[PDB]
């Protein structure tokens, strides 16, 4: 097993699946049909966090709004969503709320009707315009690069969420700023060890 | 004598001796360290 | 908020969803777990004469078979979503 | 091999094979061979840390008393101010030990399975006994002889006893270990468990 | 403080209770000559009463409106002496008794007439097993890990 040298890997994880480093200490994927669903579910999680982590960091580096401040314009009656400074001419709460439900539910239900298991996770066609999946050897290389970047993104999202939990209101980049103030005092040590 | 040592090992006899010893021990701990509510 | 606009937009979308986007899935699942059975046999087949499926109502000349029960079902969800939006906007709740 | 109690039948699982066998397991803690295997490693690691700590506790106090250095007493050194917060120190101590001890662990579970560098994969420990990694951990290439292992274990057992003494002696006398010794040398027959 | 209580060392009803208790014993004390055996005995109870109340105050016990100590067993670290600590001691001793008890039934289970060592204790055998209890957590965990503790 690569994920923990000297540890025997589960017998159903042989390293062929992209990102199969033999990690499954609870043996969740011992039921083969669950393993395949879990493969699909992991990629879906990976691709969302890979979109979100830029979305959480890029606007904080730029104009006002850490990923939590970008959401406090709703809730309280009023509604004045601003994209890149300009208040978008439709950024009221019920407008995007319906648009989000209708658009996301439609494309998510469409995803669920695919019967083929390999197209459930690697559909291709329109979503592979540049033909990156044409080469079978190169196809599998990008499969691993996808899952590894996606697991890193999921890991970053957890940090973002857990950091927010510890320093409410702050943003992840402000956390890094506060860290670089004096790294030997502004650490997770304060969180793990109060005062 | 070996018959007597067998009898002294019978369930009731071994029990009183065991529990007598136990009671003496607990009584003396309570005479030396009385009124212990914590620990 | 215009009530007629909210109600008829909600019902419109719900009816649209049930006819064009969710129809196959709902039909597939009804076929999957079909009529209720007692001891391996439908209630009607067991003698519950009052348990006869009303094929007359279920008939429809709609291309996909969207019938009057579908209109009642998806039309009900629309009215429920509509009146949730209307009542929720009628108050001045602050979280 | 040795007898901790002349004329007393050694436990039969203590066969003269392990360095430090003096027949001492009167409570039978180690009759199961897998307990014995684990307790051997546990004695090595407790004895090695005791030797480092007891040296770090006693010897600095001796050199302050002489006057060549001036360092806090061991039970005061936590109070001092250091370039980094003590909670910061703990987090890095946890992370570094977590890596290093899981690695020691793997080799107990699966001897040899973790002797090679995972990053610079051309470097490796040579094959050896568990609890005695050698190679770069023995840069002066001392022969890990039976005598050396027996001296290692004797010194570890003595330091473990001494550490036990430092702890009990401090919570009884308030002072430090070299202080208790100097006070005892003064007039021994009156300062000897009269506290 | 915890659960609206106050430390017994600050509690007025706690102090009242000690006072009413000593006054009770002194009403009996005044019956007897000061050298007499009853006077010494009642005085011994009085000193023990005084030791007890100061001891509960110094151990950090919380008191209620009743003036009596109330134990905090939630896990709170100021009150481990009220449950966690004597409880660990109980489990250590209880497991010792049970592990020794099982050692004896196992030791005699393959004997000729096993019920004979159940009504007539083989005391020599028992003196040899009595100290297996010292390490029951390690021994019981070890029999688990290698299929020896539970039958299939
Ligand atoms: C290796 C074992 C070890 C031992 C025996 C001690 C012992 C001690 N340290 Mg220390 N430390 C140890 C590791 C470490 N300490 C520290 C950092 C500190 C600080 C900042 C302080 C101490 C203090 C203390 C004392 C207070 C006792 C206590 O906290 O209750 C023990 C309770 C349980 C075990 C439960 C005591 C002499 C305090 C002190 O100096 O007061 C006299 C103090 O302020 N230590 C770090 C860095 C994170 C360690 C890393 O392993
Ligand atoms: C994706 C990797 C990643 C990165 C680069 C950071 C980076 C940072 N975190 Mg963060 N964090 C992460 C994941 C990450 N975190 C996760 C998964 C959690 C949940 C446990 C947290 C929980 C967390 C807290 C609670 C705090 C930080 C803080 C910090 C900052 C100071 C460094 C520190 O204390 O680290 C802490 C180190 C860890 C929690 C260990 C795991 C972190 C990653 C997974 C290590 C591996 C990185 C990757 C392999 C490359 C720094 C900007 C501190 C801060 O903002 O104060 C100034 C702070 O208090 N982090
Ligand atoms: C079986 C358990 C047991 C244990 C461990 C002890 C232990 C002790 N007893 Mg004790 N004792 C016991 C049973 C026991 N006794 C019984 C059954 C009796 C009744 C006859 C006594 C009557 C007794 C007297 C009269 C005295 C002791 C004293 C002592 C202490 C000697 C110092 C010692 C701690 C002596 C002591 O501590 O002085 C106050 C003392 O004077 N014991
Ligand atoms: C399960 C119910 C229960 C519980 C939890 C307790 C618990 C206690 N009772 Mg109580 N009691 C009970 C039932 C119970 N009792 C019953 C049914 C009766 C009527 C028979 C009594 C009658 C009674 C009296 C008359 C007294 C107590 C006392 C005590 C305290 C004894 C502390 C002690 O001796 O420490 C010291 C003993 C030990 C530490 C024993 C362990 C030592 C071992 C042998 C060493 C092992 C080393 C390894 C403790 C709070 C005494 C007290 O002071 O109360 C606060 C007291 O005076 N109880
Ligand atoms: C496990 C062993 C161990 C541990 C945990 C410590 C821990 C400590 N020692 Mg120490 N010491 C040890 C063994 C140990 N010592 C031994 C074996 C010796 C040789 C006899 C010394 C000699 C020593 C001196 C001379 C001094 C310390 C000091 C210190 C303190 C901070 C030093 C530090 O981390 O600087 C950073 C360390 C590294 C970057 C590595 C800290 C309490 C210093 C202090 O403040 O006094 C208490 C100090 O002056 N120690
Ligand atoms: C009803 C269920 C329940 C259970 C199972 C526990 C269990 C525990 N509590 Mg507790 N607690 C409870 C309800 C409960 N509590 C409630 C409702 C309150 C509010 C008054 C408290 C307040 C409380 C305090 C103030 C403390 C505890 C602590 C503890 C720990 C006991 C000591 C220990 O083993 O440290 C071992 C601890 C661990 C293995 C991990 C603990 C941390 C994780 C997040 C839990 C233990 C985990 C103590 C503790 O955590 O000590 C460190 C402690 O300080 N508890
Ligand atoms: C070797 C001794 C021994 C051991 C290890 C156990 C172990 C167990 N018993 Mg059992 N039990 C025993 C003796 C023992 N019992 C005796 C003598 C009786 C008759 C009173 C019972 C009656 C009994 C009942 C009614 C129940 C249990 C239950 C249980 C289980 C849960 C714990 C419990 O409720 O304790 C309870 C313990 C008792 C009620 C009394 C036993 C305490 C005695 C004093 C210990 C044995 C002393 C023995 C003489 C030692 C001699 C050894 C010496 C020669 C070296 C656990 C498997 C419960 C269960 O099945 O849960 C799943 C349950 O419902 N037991
Ligand atoms: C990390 C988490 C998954 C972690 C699960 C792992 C650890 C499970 C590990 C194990 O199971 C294995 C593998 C094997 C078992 O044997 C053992 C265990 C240990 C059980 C998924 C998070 C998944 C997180 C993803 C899905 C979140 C996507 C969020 C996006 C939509 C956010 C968008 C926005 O953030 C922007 C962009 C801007 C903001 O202003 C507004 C909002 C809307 C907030
Ligand atoms: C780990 C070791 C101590 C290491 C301590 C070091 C790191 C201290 C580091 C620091 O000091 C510095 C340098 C600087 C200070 O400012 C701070 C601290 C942080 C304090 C003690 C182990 C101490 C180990 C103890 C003493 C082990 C004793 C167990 C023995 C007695 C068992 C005997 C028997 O078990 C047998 C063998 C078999 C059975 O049959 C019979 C019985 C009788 C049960
Ligand atoms: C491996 C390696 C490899 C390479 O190659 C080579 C080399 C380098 C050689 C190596 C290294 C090694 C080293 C590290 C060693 C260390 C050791 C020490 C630490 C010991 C201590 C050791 C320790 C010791 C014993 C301890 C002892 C102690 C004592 C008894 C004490 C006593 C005391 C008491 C109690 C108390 C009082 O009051 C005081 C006193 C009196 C004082
Ligand atoms: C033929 C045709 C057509 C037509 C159709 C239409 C136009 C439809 C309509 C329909 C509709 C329009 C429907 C409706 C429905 C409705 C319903 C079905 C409702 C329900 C309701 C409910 C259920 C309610 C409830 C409630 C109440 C009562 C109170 C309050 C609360 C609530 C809300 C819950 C078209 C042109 C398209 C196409 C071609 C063909």
């Amino acid at each position: 097993a690569d994920w923990m040298p000297g540890q025997p890997r589960p017998s159903y994880l042989d390293g062929s699946a992209p990102g199969d480093f033999g990690f499954d200490p609870l043996r969740l994927g011992e039921v083969p049909e669950n393993l395949e669903r879990f493969k699909e579910s992991e990629l879906i999680h990976c691709r969302w966090a890979m979109l979100a982590v830029p979305g959480i960091l890029v606007p904080e580096a730029l104009g006002l709004g850490n990923w939590v401040k970008a959401q406090e314009w709703a809730a309280l009656p009023g509604g004045q969503a601003t994209y890149l400074g300009n208040p978008v001419p439709w950024g009221t709460l019920p407008t995007i709320l319906v648009i989000e439900f209708l658009s996301i539910a439609f494309v998510e239900h469409q995803r669920s009707m695919e019967k083929d298991p390999e197209k459930k996770k690697y559909p291709g066609g329109a979503f592979d315009p540049l033909g990156y999946s044409k080469d079978p050897k190169k196809f599998h290389e990008y499969k691993i690069k996808e899952v590894k970047n996606g697991r890193l993104a999921l890991l970053a999202f957890v940090g973002i969420c857990v950091q927010q939990s510890a320093y409410p209101g702050t943003g992840p980049l402000e956390n890094l700023a506060t860290h670089l103030a004096d790294p030997w005092h502004n650490t997770i040590g304060n969180v793990l060890i109060p005062a | 004598m070996r018959d007597l040592k067998t009898y002294l090992s019978v369930a009731p006899v071994a029990s009183t001796l065991w529990f007598a010893a136990l009671a003496g021990l607990l009584i003396e701990i309570n005479r030396f360290f009385p009124d212990a509510l914590t620990f | 908020l215009n009530p007629s606009l909210v109600i008829s937009l909600s019902t419109g979308l719900s009816l649209f969803l049930g006819r064009f986007v969710f129809f196959n899935f709902q039909r597939e699942n009804v076929a999957k777990q079909g009529l209720p059975e007692q001891n391996g046999v439908t209630h009607f087949e067991a003698g519950d004469t009052r348990a006869k499926e009303y094929v007359s109502l279920l008939k429809s000349n709609d291309p996909v078979g969207f019938n009057i029960v579908d209109v009642l079902a998806w039309g009900s969800i629309g009215h429920i979503v509509a009146y949730y939006i209307l009542a929720t906007s009628s108050n001045g709740y602050d979280p | 091999k040795g007898e901790w109690l002349p004329g007393l039948a050694s436990p039969g699982y203590l066969t003269g094979s392990l360095p430090g066998d003096n027949g001492f397991d009167p409570l039978g803690l180690a009759e199961d061979p897998e307990n014995l295997k684990w307790f051997v490693q546990a004695e090595l690691v407790n004895g090695r840390w005791a030797m480092l700590g007891v040296a770090g506790m006693l010897l600095p106090e001796v050199f302050t008393s002489i006057g060549i250095i001036n360092v806090p007493k061991w039970y005061d050194a936590g109070k001092e101010e250091y370039f980094a917060s003590s909670s910061t120190l703990f987090v890095i101590e946890f992370i570094l030990f977590h890596y290093v001890e899981i690695r020691r662990w793997q080799d107990i579970k699966n001897p040899g399975s973790v002797n090679q560098d995972p990053i610079f994969k051309q470097y490796s420990l040579p094959a050896g006994e568990v609890g005695y990694p050698g190679g770069i951990f023995n840069p002066l290439n001392f022969a890990p002889t039976l005598e050396a292992k027996e001296k290692e274990i004797a010194n570890g057992r003595l330091a473990m006893l001494a550490f036990l003494g430092f702890i009990i002696q401090h919570n009884v006398t308030g002072k430090g270990p070299f202080d208790n010794l100097l006070q005892h040398i003064s007039d021994p027959w009156h300062n000897t468990i009269v506290q | 403080d915890i659960a609206g209580l106050t430390p017994c060392k600050d509690s007025k009803q706690f102090a009242k209770r000690e006072k009413q208790s000593i006054k009770k014993l002194e009403s009996s004390l005044k019956l007897y000559a000061p050298d007499s055996a009853p006077a010494l005995a009642i005085n011994a109870t009085i000193e023990k009463t005084k030791r007890r109340f100061d001891n509960y105050g110094k151990q950090g016990l919380l008191c209620g409106a009743d003036g009596l100590p109330h134990l905090i067993v939630s896990g709170d670290q100021r009150h481990w002496g009220e449950f966690i600590t004597p409880g660990i001691l109980f489990l250590y001793i209880a497991g010792w008794i049970g592990w020794v008890g099982r050692s004896y039934l196992i030791a005699i289970r393959d004997d000729k007439k096993p019920t004979q060592k159940e009504i007539i204790i083989d005391v020599p055998l028992a003196t040899r097993l009595v100290f297996r209890g010292f390490s029951w957590p390690i021994a019981a965990y070890r029999e688990l890990l290698n299929g020896e503790l539970v039958a299939k």
